[PDB]
């Protein structure tokens, strides 16, 4: 099972994921529709999950996929906003979990700015926005985003122009 | 879930006309993400 471990405010571990989070916060072209309209979050709490199951597994693929790709596993952290973040912290990464509309296919995606995967937090396009609000710019209600180890190995580069 | 292009064990969607967008990436076995932190926060409305 997973149990998740609070860190400090004071630790650096705690101050070093804040800092990817408010440090890569961009404008959307959207003009905020989907995630809503901020330059920064009040972080108000972060965990450590710990599963040694799902980090047995985890680990297992990175060594077939890190010798597939002649001892390089390309290992990144990642944020990934999800309705379905409760599931995911206890069972895993699987395929109910993909964006089957996705334009880069049918996957798992991950982004390295904060501020596009909390665009997913609830629902793809933001959905109909927070449970309480209806508001997908809500500013009163808590959000979840995940920040993942994820092997990449040998990676196909998509130029998108978005 | 789709398979990962030939020789290939993900993609990574680069934003090619908004220089500053960030990379997205794109796994397609679960296996290759563990959700090592969860972060609870809200938005912040501008001043
Ligand atoms: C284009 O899709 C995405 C780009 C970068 C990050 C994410 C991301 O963090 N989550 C999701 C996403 C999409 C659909 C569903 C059902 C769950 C997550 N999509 C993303
Ligand atoms: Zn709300």
């Amino acid at each position: 099972g997973t149990i998740l471990i609070d860190l400090s405010p004071d630790d650096k571990e705690f101050q070093s994921v804040e800092e990817e989070m408010q440090s890569t916060v961009r404008e959307h072209r959207d003009g905020g529709h989907a995630g809503g309209i901020f330059n920064r979050y009040n972080i108000l709490k972060i965990q450590k999950v710990c599963n040694k199951k799902l980090w047995e597994r985890y680990t297992h693929r990175r060594k077939e996929v890190s010798e597939e790709n002649h001892n390089h596993a390309n290992e990144r952290m990642l944020f990934h906003g999800s309705p379905f973040v409760n599931a995911i912290i206890h069972k895993g990464f699987d395929e109910r979990h993909a964006y089957i509309g996705g334009m880069f296919g049918a996957g798992i995606y991950f982004a390295e700015n904060s501020s596009k995967s909390n665009q997913y937090v609830y629902g793809i396009g933001g959905g109909t926005g927070c449970p309480v609000h209806k508001d997908r710019s809500c500013y009163i209600c808590h959000r979840q985003l995940l920040f993942c180890r994820v092997t990449l190995g040998k990676s196909f580069l998509q130029f998108s122009a978005m | 879930m789709a398979h990962s292009p030939p020789g290939h064990h993900s993609v990574t969607g680069r934003p090619s006309v908004n220089g500053l967008a960030l990379a997205e990436y794109v796994i397609y076995r679960g296996e290759q993400a563990y959700p090592e932190y969860l972060i609870t926060y809200q938005i912040m409305r501008p001043e």
